């Protein structure tokens, strides 16, 4: 019966908050505030970089966790418009996503052919 | 035996858009047909529909005289007078309307606020308040939504914008919308439709519900796991 | 005395301009007190464009364009498909205050294509949302939204590709417009199914999707 | 008295485009210019531009063959032969060379094995294990990078591919990187980018240093800056 706040999945955060009735009484049920945050010890700060230095220090703004910018859209008595949905937003983030695949070009020195081909840094997403 | 000279506002020209523009005459002397005759700055009569009003409970005769010029002449900038011609009683009014010209713009700045636990506790008549401060032309359309829909015009109150205490230039004005706290118990989304100029989308919707309020009780869980790479 | 069939003229084509009205072949222009997004909803339905967006009731010289005006005022549901299901009882009452016409601008309809195939339906995904021919994302792909594309089309149902087809058809140029695209498998075209919003994606071109069916 | 037959590895193709054959000819007769002749299965004479540049002690010449054999070519898994013409002990020396026709293709699945602490307190040098385990092809190529500019090839020493001991139609190789004490200690991260024909990208690299592949000292910061308030 949870509904999920954020899904962010490079920033693995998954907000969620239920109204669990805690009593026949409606009033004091508590709105329970799930946030699960999986921390990756091994990904680097620049995930995209695999010579980047490993991330030390994990910072989770929630405020910008649960930014909205996607405009939503309304229905006017006259108009449908596009509505934002937060004065937040008008970016750095800590684990792969699953959705995506991220690359990253490496030399490959066979001689002097130094051919700069691709490299797949996660191998599932990209071919699956 | 008052007058009224209402220009059209950021709410008339946009959930309508149409700039309506009239100048209520409210029973004021007995005449047979109050003519209004709207113009522009040469003077010439605008086509303006002139409804005779019902019948009042101090049964003096009213008028709406509406004229509705489009965005144009309003965005130009030219000011406008009806002609009230008056042969019963004749004195002629020159109730001249025109447009705030080089007023700022300052973004609106919409909070919104859930209803207090103080008054849930008296389980009736929960009010929720659309705080929309920090806009500057002072026209602001608040419009309180259900699920997409739009919600009754008695169901809320929005305030006339009044000015800000502590930054002279911009304003504020509330929006009490009093529902019952059985409906806001359920966890049931409202939503705040604001539309004022300095937006860039010129629309903001806020959501509050049960779930968006202040959370009595985190359940923070931090897994540090070495080998998730990518996410769950 | 009732709708026979209407038109949006004088405009940016033909899904927006000032809506008419026709009746014993005569073509009658619209002008109403009460008019709101549900008789633009029942006037973009039943026109073939996709759906209503904006509606004014805009000024204009009276002396240009004066068809006349339809007297016999409506106050559509919204969810009426035609101009005949709209309550169209009053006829003789002059109800149009002022000169003036109301100009509906519905969205353009649905295309959905299938681009770079070898000239079956198949290819990368291809949608138009107002003037651009722009590609989707897949952000969680599967095979409902395969199955709401091929039967878009009327192509049949999908082949249940193993990304190496998909891959080989064509990196995409233009616009990603939707993402995260999920579908139910029932809903009769892509606008239908819900995804983020028209152009709001997260992903890059060489993140395209394409369907083979 | 040898005369090596060394095929184009998938490393000769991937990188040179172009599949290049030799026959190295290694002291074997007293013959004044070494003929090698690639020989298709047609038989006629590709360009050959032979090379005759190494210097042995017994004064024996050398012939290095050379062929010019498109990738299409040589993926039709044809039996190629340099027909070396003898005038000296003329004996066809008609080596035979083909690719391993249907053989499976199972992708690496690479390791980067940090070096033991054992090693580490030699305060000496440190060995950097690449383990390039479980491809069928049998053709692997594992070049290093020191954190962006690619090592010297002779500063790795990569194993000959054995057969896997536990699966059947696997392969094993090892890159042994001996850098020293000191510049593992720095944490400089070392890359180990292998090139292989079973990938679908048919290239991967695995990265580390001291920090990511040895869990000596764990320092990890959490900040939750907001953990309260409203969120939709
Ligand atoms: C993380 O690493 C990637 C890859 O090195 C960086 O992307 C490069 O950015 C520069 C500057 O815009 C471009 O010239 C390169 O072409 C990019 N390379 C690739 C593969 O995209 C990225 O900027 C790094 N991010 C941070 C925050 O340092
Ligand atoms: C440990 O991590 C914190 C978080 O940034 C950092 O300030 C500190 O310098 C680190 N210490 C060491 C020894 O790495
Ligand atoms: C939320 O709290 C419950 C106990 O009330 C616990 O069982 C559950 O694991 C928590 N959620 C998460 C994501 O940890
Ligand atoms: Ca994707
Ligand atoms: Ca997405």
């Amino acid at each position: 019966e949870r509904i999920v706040l954020v899904d962010n999945k490079c920033k693995c955060a998954r907000i969620t908050s239920r109204i669990i009735r805690s009593s026949e009484d409606p009033n004091e049920d508590i709105v329970e505030r799930n946030i699960r945050i999986i921390v990756p010890l091994n990904n680097r700060e620049n995930i995209s970089d695999p010579t980047s230095p490993l991330r030390t220090r994990f910072v989770y703004h929630l405020s910008d966790l649960c930014k909205k910018c996607d405009p939503t859209e309304v229905e006017l008595d006259n108009q449908i418009v596009t509505a934002t949905q937060s004065n937040i937003c008008d970016e750095t983030c800590y684990t792969y996503d699953r959705n995506k695949c991220y690359t990253a070009v490496v030399p490959l020195v066979y001689g002097g052919e130094t051919k700069m081909v691709e490299t797949a840094l996660t191998p599932d997403a990209c071919y699956p | 035996i008052r007058v009224f000279a209402i220009p059209p506002s950021f709410a008339s020209i946009f959930l309508t858009k149409s700039t309506k523009l009239t100048c209520l005459v409210t029973d004021l002397t007995t005449y047979d047909s109050v003519t209004i005759s709207w113009t522009r700055q040469n003077g010439e009569a605008v086509k303006t529909h002139t409804n005779i009003s019902e019948s009042h409970p101090n049964a003096t005769f009213s008028a709406v005289g509406e004229a509705s010029i489009c965005e144009d002449d309003w965005n130009s900038g030219e000011r406008f007078t009806c002609t009230v011609t008056h042969t019963d009683l004749p004195s002629p009014l020159k109730q001249t309307i025109s447009r705030p010209k080089g007023v700022a713009l300052h973004r609106p700045d919409v909070y919104l606020l859930p209803p207090a636990r103080e008054q849930l506790n008296l389980r009736e008549s929960a009010t929720i308040t659309c705080l929309v401060t920090g806009f500057s032309p002072a026209d602001v359309f608040v419009q309180w939504m259900q699920r997409g829909q739009p919600l009754s015009p008695e169901k809320y109150v929005t305030s006339a914008p009044m000015p800000e205490p502590q930054a002279p230039g911009r304003y504020f004005a509330h929006s009490i919308l009093t529902v019952s706290e059985e409906e806001w118990n359920t966890g049931e989304t409202y939503t705040c439709v604001v539309a004022h100029e300095a937006l860039p989308n010129r629309v903001t919707e806020r959501t509050v519900d049960k779930s968006t309020g202040k959370p009595t009780l985190y359940n923070v869980s931090l897994v540090m796991s070495d080998t998730a790479g990518t996410c769950y | 005395p009732v709708p026979e069939g209407v038109r949006l003229a004088d405009g940016p084509g033909h899904c927006k301009g000032r809506v008419e009205v026709k009746h014993q072949n005569q073509w009658y222009t619209v002008c109403q007190t009460g008019w709101s997004l549900r008789a633009a909803k029942v006037v973009c339905r039943q026109l073939g464009c996709g759906r209503a967006v904006l509606t004014q009731k805009r000024c204009n010289k009276h002396a240009y364009g004066r068809k006349p005006i339809w007297l016999s005022q409506m106050s559509c549901s919204g969810r009426e498909a035609t101009l005949q299901d709209c309550p169209s009882g009053p006829w003789g009452k002059n109800t149009c205050n002022h000169d003036e016409d109301t100009w509906v601008e519905c969205e353009d309809p649905f295309d959905l294509r299938l681009v770079g195939g070898d000239n079956l339906c198949s290819g990368r995904l291809e949608v138009l949302h107002k003037g651009v021919w722009g590609s989707v994302c897949d952000d969680n792909w599967g095979e409902k939204e395969d199955q709401v594309v091929c039967k878009q089309l009327g192509c049949g149902k999908s082949l249940s590709p193993s990304f190496r087809d998909r891959k080989c058809y064509g990196p995409g140029v233009g616009r990603i417009w939707l993402d995260n695209v999920r579908c139910s498998g029932e809903e009769q075209s892509l606008e239908q199914c819900q995804h983020r919003f028209w152009g709001f994606h997260d992903c890059t071109h060489q993140e395209d999707v394409a369907v083979i069916c």
